[PDB]
DNA sequence: CCCCCCCCCCTTTTTTCGGGGGGGCC
DNA sequence: GGCCCCCCCGGC
DNA sequence: AGGGGGGGGGG
C-alpha cells in the first residue's frame, strides 16, 4: 500500500486480521479454532456466496497458525494466477513434498476461487492431497459447488458460510461508526440492512458513499433519505403508492403516478419491480394462477430489461401484467 | 560375486560399447571362464553383431560360473558417459543377477563411483554362427573403407560389391550419376598396413544397403584392418580384429 | 501448535484385504487370487470413496511381500502419463528382469486411468500382451467408458457396488471402539444418511464431530454437516402446492447461501432422475429448467427467475 | 522355466495351428491362399489376377471387432508358411521420419536370422524371406506423424508380403487403404464354434460349466473370446460351478459397454418401445442422454434427418403425424439456438446435457416408432459445403465487378445475374458465333473472365437452369469464343488476388 | 452347381475461446 | 533445452 | 429399416 491505511477503501481498510473479528460465522469460527488449538486440522472446503468472509477467515487462520510471517510459509493460488495441469504437477507437488524454509511447521496451500480451475487439475490434485496429507493440508474456497469434481469434494470437509445475520452487520456498523466518528439513524440502519442482502462489502461501500455525501460529517447524522439519495433506490413509500395506484386506480392515473414517481428522483424500473415483488410476496392471495402469472410475467419483464429496450413500454407492461394477474382474484 | 572383470581403463570398454551402439538396442552377454561373448540383433532383423573379449584384455577376470546379462545400449552408454575414461572399470555380477555393478576407481584422487545397471529379460536365443566357406576373402585398411562407404552413401541408398579376378568394384549407381570405385590387390613393404589382399575363389556380386554399411563402418576407429568375407549367397562377414577377441558384423544381402 | 495429527482416513486406511467392507464377492476373489497367485490384468470401476485404490494397494502389497518397492510401478493423474512415458518407462519396467517367488509377478498400477489419452491406451495393448508372463496391469477408474474397448477386452472387469448402510455402520463402530468415541445411535444414523455411501465423507464427518463438539448426536452432526441439497431440491420439485415449493426454496436454498446456478443444476439432475414422474412431464420440466439455466448464465441470477421456473413447473404438472 | 499353472488362460490355451482357430474359417482360408501364392504373383508382377481376386494385391488389410483372433491368425499363417515375422506395433514409434529409416530396408532385403536358423534345413525357401505385420494401425495417434501415407505407399511399392491388422475400418483415416490391400473381414464367432474349446478348458481347469448357459456368455462378451476366457478364469477362482443359478449375476456384472454408431443411435432413439410406459422403466431418460452423448457431434443431425421417415406409435389420442412433426421441428429449432449459444465466445459447454433433450430426445419422443425406410445419413454437411463454395465464387465475382456495379453480393445474385445472363448467354443462342464480340465487350466493361462466366452461369436455379442450354451450344461456337478470349489482352480489376 | 434359414455387418463429417498434448523448426 | 505450430476434447 | 455377405443344412 501507499502512505497509510486511511487511504484504503473501507472494504479493504476494515478487513479482519484475526479470527475474533469475523462476525456471523460463530459455528465455523469455533470449529476452526478448536481444530487449530489441538492439532487436528483436516482439509477444508469453504463454500459460500460473495461477501461472507471466507478469504478473511482463511487468512486469519493462517496468521494464527503461523504468525506474522505467514505469507512466506503458505502457498496461495487464486484465479488471478495460472493454475494448469503443469502447475499442479510441478509447483504444488514440490511445495507439498518439501520441508519448510524459515521455520519448522506443516505446509499450507490455499486454492482460493478453485471453482475456476480445469477438471484435469482437479483430477491431478487428488493424489497430491491423499499422498502428502501427513505434512500438508489443503483449503479450497468456492462460491459454486457444481464446478468442483465429486472426487475433490469427497476429500475435503465442507463448511458453509451463511449470509451475514442482522446482529453481525449491526455490530460491524457500530464498530465502523466508532472508528469513523459517525452517527446513523435507526431507520437508516434498517434500510442499510434491508438493501445489504447479507454482503458486508455493500455495507461498507454504501456507508462510505453516505459519509462522502454529508456536508459535514462532524455534526451530521445519516438518515434513510441520505442512503436512498446515494444508492438511488426507491423509497418504501413510493413503492407502496405505486402499487396502490396500480391495484385500485385506473390506467391513466396509474401511468401518471408511475411517471411522476420515476421522474421525481430518477428511479430505475428494475428496482421498482424488485420492490413490488418483495411487497407482493407477502400478499395472502386466494388463487394460485394469479401468483403464477405475476411471477412469470415479471420474470419475463426483468429478462427483457436486462437486454435493454424501451422503458415506457416496459413500465406499461408491468402495470398491465399486475392488473391482469390480480383480475383473476375476482 | 562370481563375476568380477577389471579393465585398467574404462576407455576400452566405452570404445567397445559405442562401436555397435548405433545399430542395435538390446544385447545379450554371456560371461564364461574363457572371457566375454555378446550377441545383438537389430530391430530390422538384418544386421547381426557378434563380439568376444578374451581374458587378456582384463587385468583381472574371475568367473566361477557362466552367467547371462541382458542390456540396453542407451542406459549402458549413459552410465559409461557418467564416468571418465582414465579410471579402472570393474564389472561385478552376483548369483541370480537382476543388475550389474560398475565400479569406477581412481587411485590418485581416491575416488569411487558405484553404478547399478538393471538387467533386461531377453528371450531370443543365440543364433549358431557356423564357419562359412566364403568364396571371396578381402582384407583392407579401415580408413579408406570408411572413406569409400561414406562417399558412396551420398550417391545411392544401396551399393553393389563385385569381387572378380584381381578386381573389387563398389558400384553406387543411383540418383546422382553412377560413380564407382575399383581397387586391385597391392602390397607395400614399407607400409604393411596398407596391403589389399585377395583370395579369389568364385565370382561374387552382392548388393548391400547404405545405412547398414554406414553403421558398421562406425567402428573403423576401433580397429586398423577390416576383413570382408563374401559368399555366393550368405551375409557378408565384416571382421574387426581386436587386441584380444574381435567384433563381427553379419549383413544379409538384398534380394536379386 | 504445528504438529498435525494424521486424519482417520489415512490412519485407519486398510492394509489387508480383510479390513475392506462391501463388495464381498470381489474382495474374497481378490484374496483368493492373492493367496493362489496368478493375478490377471484387471480394471476396477466405481464411484469415488468406496475403496478401489486401497483394494489394489492391499492386493499388490500382499502379493509381493518385501518386493513391493522393486516390483510395483504406480502412476496416477498427478504424474506424467503421456504417450512417450508409456512407450519408454512402462516398456522398460515390463522388460526388467526381477527375480520373484514362483507365484508372483510385477505389478503396474495406473490409478485414475480414465484421464489417460487414447494414444497411451493404444500403445499399452501389445505391452501388456507380450510381457504378460512377468508383468500384470491393474487399472483403477471412476468411469469405465473412458477406457478403450481393447484394454477392457484384455482385462477382467470389477465393478464396485455402493457401500451398504450396514457395512459403513460396522466400520464406524470398529473405528469408534478403536478411538473410544462417545456416540449415540441417532448421530451415527445422521452421519450415514449424510454420507450417501461415501466412506471417506463419513470418516471426515465423524472426525469433525468429536473433534469440535465431543459427543456425537443428531444436532451435533447436523449443525456442521448440512443435509444434501439434492434431497431438498427433489422435495421442492415434488411439492403439492406452489406455496410449499416457494417456501422450501426461500428457507432451505436461497437463505442458506446456495447459489442460483447450483440450484438450477441440481433441479436439472433431479428431474433427470425422477422415476415417479412420467417421461413426458419430466421432459417438459427439463425444458423449463434449461430455459431458466440459460437465463441465469446470461447474468440474471435472481430469485425471481427461480420462482417463475417453479411456478411454470407447477402449471405444467396440473 | 515358467510354470505351466502361472500363465494367463489366453496364452495357455492359445491356438497352436490355424486348425484350432475358431470362427471366420473363410477369412483364414483366403489369407492362407493369399500367403501361399504370393511368389507366383510376384513372378507375374501382380498383374494377372486369379479367380479369387487375390493375385493383384501385394498387401492384406485384416479388420474386425476386438478379441476375435486377427493377430493370432496372422502370426500362425506366417509361421506355417515358413516366413520370418517382423512385427510393428503401437508401442513403437511409427512416424514418417522414423519409418523412412526403418522398415524400408527390410521390405526388399533377406533376413539374417532366417539364414542362420534354417541353414541346415532343406526346401525352406521362405525361411529367408521377410513378412511384415503392422498390428494396431488404428492405434497410431498424433505421436505418429504421416504414418498412414507411408503405409499406403508401402502397400504398393513393397517387395515382401505385408499384412495390416486394425479394429476399425470405416474410420476416415483408413481411406488411403481403400483399394491397395486385400480386405479380410473377421466376424464375431458363433456360440457353436467355441463350445468344444470352452468345454475342454472347463474340464482341464476342473470347474463345472453348464453348456445350456454358454450362449449367454458370448451374448455378454459379444464375440470376444479373450473376454469370455478372462471371465471364466476370474469366476473359477472362487466359484467352481457355472449353472443357471448364477449366470444372470455374472452376465449383468460383466456386460460390455460399447458406444453405438450414429446410425445405430438414430435407429435406437427413433424406436417407440423405449418411450412406452414399460420401455421407459428399462431405458430411462439418463440412458437416452448417454446414448446421445456417445456421439454428440452427429446425433442431432441424424435425428433431424431421419425424424420425417417414421410411422409413430406414441401419437396422443387425436394427435396427427403432422402436428407431432411440427412440435419436433420447433424443439429442433430451440436446440439449434441452444447449440449456437453453446459454441459462442462464452463456451457454455455446461448446456450440453440440455442440448441432448432439445435436439435428440424430445423430438424423437414425439415421432418414435418404426422406420418407413432405410436410415439416411445427414445431408446437411454436403449442402453446407456447396453453399460455402457458392458464396466464395459469388464473393469473387462481386469483387471482380465491384468497380462497375453499385450493390452487394446479395444484390448481385438476386438482381444483377439474370440481367447479365440476358447479355452473356442469350445472344449465343440467337446469333450463334456472331455474339462473341459483344460478350467480350461486356466482360471487358465488367472485368469478367471465363471462369467468372462459368461461375455465374452455374448459380441459376429453378426453370432457368443453364446446364442443358450450355451443353446444347455447338462446340464450334465455344471453341471460337475461347480462341477469341485467349487471343487478346483483358484488363484486370484486382492485382495479386 | 443351385437353393433355403440365420445371423451379422455396413449404410457416414462443420463449427466461434481456452487448455492440453505432441510433433517440428531452432 | 526453448519457441512455434497443429489437432483435439469440452456432460455426468 | 434396407441391402449385401458368410456359413450350416437341404437338395
Ligand atoms: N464475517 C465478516 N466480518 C467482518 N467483515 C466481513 C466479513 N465478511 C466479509 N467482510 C468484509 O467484506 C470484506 C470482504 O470480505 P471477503 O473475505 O473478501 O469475502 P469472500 O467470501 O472471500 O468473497 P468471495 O466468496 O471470494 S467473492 C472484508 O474485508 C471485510 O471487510
Ligand atoms: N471398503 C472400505 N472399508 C474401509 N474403509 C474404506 C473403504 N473404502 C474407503 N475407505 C476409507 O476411505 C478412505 C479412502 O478410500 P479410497 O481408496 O481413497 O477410495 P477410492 O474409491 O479409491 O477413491 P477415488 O475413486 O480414487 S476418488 C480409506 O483410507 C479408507 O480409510
Ligand atoms: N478364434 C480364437 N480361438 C481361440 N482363441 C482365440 C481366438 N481368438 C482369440 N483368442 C484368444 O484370445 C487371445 C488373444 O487373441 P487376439 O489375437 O489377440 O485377438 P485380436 O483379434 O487380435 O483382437 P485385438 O485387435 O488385438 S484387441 C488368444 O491367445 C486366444 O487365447
Ligand atoms: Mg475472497
Ligand atoms: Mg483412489
Ligand atoms: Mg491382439
Amino acid at each position: 500500500e501507499k502512505r497509510s491505511k486511511e487511504n484504503l477503501p473501507w472494504v479493504e481498510k476494515y478487513r479482519p486480521e484475526t479470527l475474533d473479528e469475523v462476525y456471523g460465522q460463530n459455528e465455523v469460527i469455533t470449529t476452526v479454532r478448536k481444530f487449530v488449538d489441538e492439532g487436528k486440522l483436516p482439509h477444508l472446503l469453504f463454500y459460500g456466496p460473495p461477501g461472507t468472509g471466507k478469504t478473511s477467515t482463511i487468512v486469519a487462520l493462517a496468521r494464527e497458525i503461523y504468525g506474522k510471517n505467514y505469507s512466506n510459509m503458505v502457498l496461495e493460488l487464486n484465479a488471478s494466477d495460472d493454475r494448469g495441469i503443469d502447475v499442479v504437477r510441478n509447483q504444488i507437488k514440490d511445495f507439498a513434498s518439501t520441508r519448510q524454509i524459515f521455520s519448522k511447521g506443516f505446509k499450507l496451500i490455499i486454492l482460493d476461487e478453485a471453482d475456476a480451475m480445469t477438471n484435469a487439475a482437479q483430477n491431478a490434485l487428488r493424489r497430491v492431497i491423499e499422498r502428502y496429507t501427513k505434512n500438508t493440508r489443503f483449503c479450497v474456497l468456492a462460491n459454486y459447488a457444481h464446478k468442483l469434481t465429486p472426487a475433490l469434494l469427497s476429500r475435503c470437509t465442507r463448511f458453509r458460510f451463511q449470509p451475514l445475520p442482522q446482529e453481525a452487520i449491526e455490530r460491524r456498523i457500530a464498530n465502523v461508526l466508532v472508528h469513523e466518528k459517525l452517527k446513523l439513524s435507526p431507520n437508516a440502519e434498517k434500510a442499510l440492512i434491508e438493501l445489504s442482502n447479507g454482503d458486508m462489502r455493500r455495507v461498507l461501500n454504501v456507508l462510505q458513499s453516505c459519509k462522502a455525501t454529508l456536508d459535514n460529517p462532524d455534526e451530521d447524522e445519516i438518515s434513510d433519505d441520505v442512503i436512498y439519495e446515494c444508492c438511488g433506490a426507491p423509497r418504501p413509500s413510493d413503492l407502496k403508492a405505486v402499487l396502490k395506484s396500480i391495484l385500485e386506480d385506473d390506467w391513466g392515473t396509474a401511468h401518471y403516478t408511475l411517471n411522476k414517481v420515476r421522474s421525481a428522483k430518477g428511479l430505475a424500473l428494475i428496482d421498482l419491480i424488485e420492490g413490488i415483488v418483495k411487497i407482493l410476496e407477502d400478499y395472502e392471495l386466494q388463487n394460485e394462477e394469479t401468483r403464477v402469472h405475476l411471477l412469470t410475467k415479471l420474470a419475463d419483464i426483468e429478462y427483457s430489461i436486462s437486454k435493454g429496450g424501451n422503458d415506457q413500454i416496459q413500465g406499461s407492461a408491468v402495470i398491465g401484467a399486475i392488473k391482469a394477474s390480480f383480475e383473476n382474484e375476482t | 560375486s562370481m563375476l568380477e572383470a577389471k579393465f585398467e581403463e574404462a576407455s576400452l570398454f566405452k570404445r567397445i560399447i559405442d562401436g555397435f551402439k548405433d545399430c542395435v538396442q538390446l544385447v545379450n552377454f554371456q560371461c564364461k571362464e574363457d572371457g566375454i561373448i555378446a550377441q545383438a540383433v537389430d530391430d530390422s532383423r538384418v544386421l547381426l553383431v557378434s563380439l568376444e573379449i578374451g581374458v587378456e584384455a582384463f587385468q583381472e577376470y574371475r568367473c566361477d560360473h557362466p552367467v547371462t546379462l541382458g542390456m540396453d545400449l542407451t542406459s549402458l552408454s549413459k552410465i559409461l558417459r557418467c564416468g571418465n575414461n582414465t579410471d579402472t572399470l570393474t564389472l561385478i555380477a552376483d548369483n541370480t543377477p537382476d543388475s550389474i555393478i560398475l565400479l569406477f576407481e581412481d587411485t590418485k584422487k581416491d575416488r569411487i563411483a558405484e553404478y547399478s545397471l538393471k538387467l533386461m529379460d531377453i528371450d531370443a536365443d543365440f543364433l549358431k554362427i557356423e564357419e562359412l566357406q566364403y568364396d571371396s576373402t578381402l582384407s583392407l585398411p579401415s580408413s579408406e573403407f570408411s572413406k569409400i562407404v561414406r562417399d558412396l552413401s551420398q550417391l545411392s541408398d544401396s551399393i553393389n560389391i563385385m569381387i572378380t579376378k584381381e578386381t573389387i568394384k563398389f558400384v553406387a549407381d543411383g540418383d546422382i550419376g553412377s560413380g564407382s570405385v575399383i581397387i586391385k590387390p597391392f602390397v607395400d613393404m614399407e607400409h604393411p598396413e596398407t596391403s589389399i589382399k585377395l583370395e579369389m575363389d568364385q565370382p561374387v556380386d552382392l548388393t548391400f544397403g547404405a545405412k547398414y554399411l554406414l553403421d558398421i563402418i562406425k567402428g573403423s576407429s576401433l580397429s586398423d584392418r577390416v576383413g570382408i568375407r563374401l559368399s555366393s549367397e550368405a551375409p557378408a562377414l565384416f571382421q574387426f580384429d581386436l587386441k584380444s577377441g574381435f567384433l563381427q558384423f553379419f549383413l544379409a544381402p538384398k534380394f536379386n | 501448535t504445528l504438529s498435525l495429527q494424521l486424519p482417520w482416513v489415512e490412519k485407519y486406511r486398510p492394509q489387508v484385504l480383510s479390513d475392506i467392507v462391501g463388495n464381498k464377492e470381489t474382495i474374497d476373489r481378490l484374496q483368493q487370487i492373492a493367496k493362489d497367485g496368478n493375478m490377471p490384468h484387471m480394471i476396477i470401476s466405481g464411484m469415488p470413496g468406496i475403496g478401489k485404490t486401497t483394494s489394489v494397494h492391499c492386493l499388490a502389497h500382499e502379493l509381493l511381500g518385501r518386493s513391493y518397492a522393486d516390483g510395483v510401478l504406480e502412476l496416477n493423474a498427478s504424474d506424467d502419463r503421456g504417450i512417450d512415458v508409456v512407450r519408454n518407462q512402462i516398456k522398460h519396467f515390463a522388460q526388467k528382469k526381477l527375480h520373484l517367488p514362483p507365484g508372483k509377478h510385477k505389478i503396474v498400477i495406473l490409478d485414475e486411468a480414465d484421464s489417460m489419452t487414447a494414444g497411451a491406451q493404444q500403445a499399452l495393448r501389445r505391452t501388456m500382451e507380450l510381457y504378460s508372463n512377468s508383468t500384470r496391469f491393474a487399472f483403477a477408474c471412476n468411469q469405465s467408458n473412458k477406457i478403450i474397448e481393447p484394454l477392457q477386452s484384455r482385462c477382467a472387469i470389477l465393478r464396485y457396488s455402493k457401500l451398504s448402510d450396514e457395512d459403513v455402520l460396522k466400520r464406524l463402530l470398529q473405528i469408534i471402539k478403536l478411538e473410544d468415541v462417545k456416540y449415540t445411535n441417532d448421530g451415527l444414523e445422521a452421519i450415514i444418511f449424510t454420507a450417501e455411501g461415501d466412506m471417506r465423507q463419513a470418516i471426515n464427518n465423524l472426525q469433525s464431530t468429536v473433534a469440535g463438539h465431543g459427543l456425537v448426536n443428531a444436532d451435533n452432526v447436523f449443525k456442521i454437516v448440512d443435509s444434501p441439497h439434492p434431497l431438498i431440491v427433489k422435495k421442492m420439485l415434488l411439492a403439492s402446492n406452489l406455496e410449499d415449493s416457494i417456501q422450501i426454496l426461500r428457507t432451505d436454498l436461497w437463505k442458506k447461501g446456495y447459489s442460483s446456478i447450483d440450484i438450477v443444476t441440481t433441479s436439472f439432475r433431479v428431474t433427470k432422475n425422477l422415476a415417479q414422474v412420467k417421461e413426458s412431464v419430466r421432459l417438459e420440466m427439463i425444458k423449463e429448467i434449461g430455459l431458466t439455466h440459460m437465463r441465469i448464465l446470461e447474468g440474471v441470477g435472481t430469485y425471481l427467475q427461480l420462482a417463475s421456473m417453479l411456478a411454470k413447473i407447477h402449471k405444467l404438472n396440473n | 522355466v515358467v510354470r505351466e499353472e502361472d500363465k494367463l488362460w489366453t496364452v495357455k490355451y492359445a491356438p497352436t495351428n490355424l486348425q484350432q482357430v475358431c470362427g471366420n474359417k473363410g477369412s483364414v482360408m483366403k489369407l492362407k491362399n493369399w500367403l501361399a501364392n504370393w511368389e507366383n504373383s510376384k513372378k507375374n508382377s501382380f498383374k494377372h489376377a486369379g479367380k479369387d481376386g487375390s493375385g493383384v494385391f501385394r498387401a492384406a488389410m485384416l479388420y474386425g471387432p476386438p478379441g476375435i483372433g486377427k493377430t493370432t491368425a496372422a502370426h500362425l499363417v506366417a509361421q506355417e508358411l515358413g516366413y520370418d515375422i517382423l512385427e510393428q506395433n503401437a508401442s513403437d514409434v511409427r512416424s514418417k521420419t522414423l519409418l523412412n529409416a526403418g522398415v524400408k530396408n527390410a521390405l526388399d532385403n533377406m533376413s539374417v536370422v532366417g539364414y542362420f536358423k534354417h541353414n541346415e534345413e532343406a526346401q525352406n525357401l521362405n525361411g529367408k524371406h521377410f513378412v511384415i505385420i503392422m498390428d494396431e494401425v488404428d492405434g497410431m495417434s498424433g505421436g505418429d506423424r504421416g504414418g498412414v501415407g507411408q503405409l499406403a505407399q508401402f502397400c504398393r511399392k513393397t517387395s515382401t508380403p505385408l499384412i495390416l491388422i486394425c479394429n476399425e475400418r470405416n474410420l476416415p483415416k483408413m481411406r488411403p487403404f481403400d483399394r491397395v490391400c486385400l480386405d479380410i473381414q473377421f466376424r464375431r464367432p458363433d456360440a457353436n464354434s467355441i463350445k468344444s474349446r470352452l468345454m475342454t478348458i472347463a474340464i482341464r481347469e476342473k470347474f463345472k460349466l453348464d453348456p445350456n448357459v454358454i450362449d449367454r456368455l458370448i451374448q455378454t462378451t459379444r464375440g470376444d473370446i479373450r473376454q469370455v476366457i478372462n471371465l471364466l478364469s476370474t469366476i473359477s477362482t472362487t466359484t467352481k460351478t457355472i449353472n443357471h443359478e448364477n449366470i444372470n449375476e455374472i452376465s449383468k456384472a460383466w456386460e460390455k459397454n460399447i458406444a453405438l454408431k450414429p446410425f445405430d443411435i438414430a435407429h435406437k432413439m427413433l424406436d417407440g418401445q423405449i418411450y412406452s410406459d414399460i420401455g421407459s422403466r428399462n431405458f430411462t431418460l439418463n440412458d437416452k442422454i448417454a446414448l446421445y452423448f456417445d456421439d454428440f457431434d452427429f446425433t442431432p443431425l441424424m435425428i433431424q434427418e431421419n425424424y420425417l421417415s417414421t410411422r409413430p406409435s406414441v401419437l396422443k389420442p387425436g394427435q396427427s403425424h403432422l402436428e407431432a412433426v411440427a412440435e419436433a421441428a420447433n424443439c429442433i429449432s430451440l436446440g439449434d439456438i441452444v447449440e449456437k449459444k453453446i459454441r459462442s465466445s462464452e463456451q457454455l459447454w455446461s448446456l450440453l446435457p440440455l442440448h441432448a433433450v432439445l435436439s435428440s430426445v424430445y423430438p424423437a419422443s414425439k415421432v418414435a416408432g418404426h422406420m418407413a425406410g432405410r436410415i439416411n445419413f445427414t445431408a446437411w454437411l454436403g449442402q453446407n459445403s456447396k453453399s460455402a463454395k457458392y458464396y466464395r465464387l459469388l464473393q469473387e465475382i462481386h469483387y471482380h465487378t465491384r468497380l462497375g456495379t453499385s450493390t452487394d453480393k446479395i444484390g448481385l445474385r438476386l438482381d444483377y445475374l439474370p440481367t447479365f445472363r440476358k447479355r452473356l448467354l442469350d445472344p449465343f443462342l440467337k446469333q450463334g458465333a456472331d455474339a462473341i464480340s459483344s460478350v467480350i465487350e461486356v466482360m471487358d466493361d465488367y472485368y469478367l473472365t471465363k471462369e467468372d462466366w462459368d461461375s455465374i452461369m452455374e448459380f441459376f436455379v429453378g426453370p432457368d437452369v443453364t446446364t442443358a442450354i450450355i451443353k446444347k451450344i455447338p462446340a464450334t461456337v465455344k471453341s471460337g469464343f475461347t480462341r477469341k478470349y485467349n487471343s487478346m489482352t483483358h484488363p484486370v480489376a484486382i492485382y495479386r488476388t
